[PDB]
């Protein structure tokens, strides 16, 4: 039914998680994942919990996972859908990379946020132009609706 | 087919291509004309951003067509 | 008053072209590409446009945008601040004819590089390309195979032929007899491997004659890719290599931008080519010709965050999902730069941002630019704007 990488994937999240990632199959669909990412300390989504689903596409592993963030979130790097903006710079996507890869990289992009085009995105204005302000907002953010969630 | 490519400077610069031709290459052409690495450009064409493997034909791209090198990115 | 009384060494050092250079860089950002702040805002208007709200005050609307775009902040293109640092240091028509010149392909060692660099101020210009090998497979039937509308850089498995379809939709045949393919053709029947990838670690050829046949056609495509050509250019900066008296003292300076990473401003804002610098010539050197022969992705990933990241983000810029699995190639030219014209290149858009844009700090001139820019691209959206 499905291809061994994707089961061996599977069964290493499960046996050896993610520091700080809980990530399972769904029970009707192997190729979507229900995901869990803590907050990073000293970030200001520290003590949040953070949904998100991940679904392997027909093409995986030669296209890369599809991942929304189904919690609310303040990041400029976060539109109002729940993508994200990832993605390997000066090259592409390849077979060399995994499921783990993308989660680790989420929960990394949560503790360094990159900067972002201002335009259409008003959170990446205001992490730019009030960084104190604009990580005060994430925070209220975090304890209204990525705490007490799970 | 002829087509334009202009960047945030007002440049204009001309390639010769073809609807069949991909993104990518077009990234190419414009690397041999401005030294500019595939990887360190971004085309739009009519506030649409162009996608490595379709065609220019996927984008209606025709004759006299601009399309615009975006040369800053974040994100 | 010591003015008058008071000569200074009228000889031009590379030195100064690069501390001038760097000053410039670094206080004025894109100002030092010598545009009009009016065209900046005009032309962003025709990208923004889109993005202005459509109802209301539009007025304000158009202020919102005009607030927020980032038209006066510096290329991070580094392709596009290689041109710039030639268009300086050779001026336009130096710079033309320097794009002309030839590439050539680093050695295992570096040496035809170190071979390359005579005791004059040089500026030496690197193009990195990326091997842009094919990944996935597709068994095909020839009656339905068509290369001018199949996908490209691929592979296509044909009952008696193997094929690679390269970027520019070329058919290459890869070797491979009929017998072999007629083989591999009928031993892959599972409907989620009739379209897959050539280079599954998980795939046991003990497992079954599929998984023995995708094995074996993904150690076929390994070694003929091997003798195609797949380099697409990734990366692009510039060397000042000033001159010395003595070999034993001489210095090179690395200068570059980076795709949504960071700009020459704020590479030499983190003195990242002075950090560079003290490697030396043939330590650099090294170092970029271990990155072209290394096949291990840890090595190539170290060295490369080493030599192009950001300043302090060595160690994070090339894991996860940046991590270095392509193999790379790293190609050079060089051609010497006069200290006289680059200098004087350099005071003639100092007196262009002086007398445009006049200022008592550097801060107040790239302000007033900005301001400049803003209401260029104000005047542009509220016409293109009443077209409701």
């Amino acid at each position: 039914g499905l291809p061994r990488r994707i089961i061996k994937e599977t069964q290493r999240l499960l046996a050896e998680p993610v520091p700080g990632i809980k990530a399972e199959p769904d029970e009707s669909n192997a190729r979507y994942f229900h995901v869990v990412i803590a907050g990073p300390q000293d970030s200001p989504f520290e003590g949040g919990t953070f949904k998100l689903e991940l679904f392997l596409p027909e093409e995986y592993p030669m296209a890369a996972p599809k991942v929304r963030f189904m919690t609310k979130i303040y990041h400029p790097n976060v539109d109002k859908l729940g993508r994200i903006c990832l993605d390997i710079l000066k090259d592409k996507w390849s077979p060399a990379l995994q499921i783990r890869t993308v989660l680790l990289s989420i929960q990394a992009l949560l503790s360094a946020p990159n900067p972002d085009d201002p335009l259409a995105n008003d959170v990446a204005e205001q992490w730019k132009t009030n960084e104190a302000q604009a990580i005060e907002t994430a925070r209220a953010w975090t304890r209204l609706y990525a705490m007490n969630n799970i | 087919m002829q087509i334009f490519v202009k960047t945030l400077t007002g440049k204009t610069i001309t390639l010769e291509v073809e609807p069949s031709d991909t993104i990518e290459n077009v990234k190419a052409k414009i690397q041999d004309k401005e030294g500019i690495p595939p990887d360190q450009q971004r085309l739009i064409f009519a506030g649409k951003q162009l996608e490595d493997g379709r065609t220019l034909s996927d984008y209606n791209i025709q004759k006299e067509s601009t399309l615009h090198l975006v040369l800053r990115l974040r994100g | 008053p010591l003015g008058s009384m008071t000569t200074s060494k009228l000889e031009k050092t590379g030195l100064h072209v690069h501390e001038k250079i760097k000053h410039m860089v670094k206080n004025y950002g894109t100002m030092i590409t010598g545009i009009p702040a009016e065209i900046l805002g005009q032309n962003e208007a025709e990208i923004s446009v889109g993005y202005v709200k459509k109802m209301g005050n539009m007025k304000e609307n158009i202020a919102e945008v005009v607030r927020k775009s980032e038209m006066t902040q510096p290329t991070n293109s580094a392709g596009k601040a290689s041109n710039e640092v030639c268009d300086l240091l050779l001026g336009t028509e130096g710079a033309s004819e320097f794009e002309k010149s030839s590439y050539q392909v680093l050695s295992g060692d570096g040496s035809n590089l170190k071979g390359s660099l005579p005791n004059k101020n040089l500026l030496v210009r690197v193009e990195m390309d990326r091997f842009n090998a094919p990944q996935k497979y597709q068994k095909i039937k020839r009656e339905e195979f068509n290369p001018e509308t199949a996908e490209k850089n691929k592979i296509y498995l044909l009952e008696d032929q193997l094929v690679y379809l390269d970027i520019f939709g070329k058919v290459i045949d890869l070797g491979q007899t009929s017998d072999t393919c007629h083989r591999l053709f009928n031993a892959i029947t599972t409907p989620f491997y009739q379209n897959y990838i050539l280079y599954d670690e998980y795939i046991d050829p003990e497992e079954s004659a599929e998984e023995a046949a995708m094995f074996e056609m993904g150690e076929i495509v390994k070694a003929k890719m091997k003798n195609i050509d797949c380099w697409t250019a990734t990366h692009s900066f510039t060397i000042f290599v000033p001159e010395s008296d003595s070999e034993d003292t001489r210095t090179l300076y690395p200068y570059q931008a980076y795709w949504t990473s960071h700009t020459l401003q704020q590479w030499f804002s983190g003195d990242k080519d002075e950090k560079l610098s003290r490697l030396g010539i043939d330590g650099y050197i090294e170092k970029l010709a271990l990155l072209g022969t290394t096949t291990d992705s840890k090595i190539r990933s170290s060295i490369y965050g080493e030599l192009f990241s950001p300043p302090g983000k060595e160690h994070v810029f090339c894991t996860g999902m940046n991590e270095k699995f392509s193999p790379l190639r790293v190609k050079f030219k060089v051609t010497e730069v006069n200290p006289e014209i680059a200098l004087q290149n350099l005071e003639e858009v100092q007196e262009f941002i002086d007398t445009n844009y006049p200022g008592e700090n550097a801060k107040d001139q790239c302000e007033l630019y900005k301001i400049k820019a803003q209401e260029a691209m104000t005047k542009q959206l509220e016409m293109r704007l009443l077209i409701e």
